[PDB]
């Protein structure tokens, strides 16, 4: 999930997008 | 700014940032 | 800190700090 | 919704709970 992918590991914008509405 | 480590309440701020209008939906889990 | 006018980033930062673990949903609509 | 609840006017723990997952 989110806190998997972009804050123990690095995020990236493509899924920051995924969770936009 | 999104890539990098985004935690807590700087993760819920990125996605404020870039999903705009559009809003978001946070799940930690 | 809930009891008030609310915006942008504020208003974020409140539902984060209410919802805790759950997480929450965003629309601005 | 929410802008309109908790921005233009003033919010409360109730509105903000509705919107947790």
């Amino acid at each position: 999930g989110i806190v998997e992918q972009c804050c123990t590991s690095i995020c990236s914008l493509y899924q920051l997008e995924n969770y936009c509405n | 700014f999104v890539n990098q480590h985004l935690c807590g309440s700087h993760l819920v701020e990125a996605l404020y940032l870039v999903c705009g209008e559009r809003g978001f939906f946070y799940t930690p889990k």
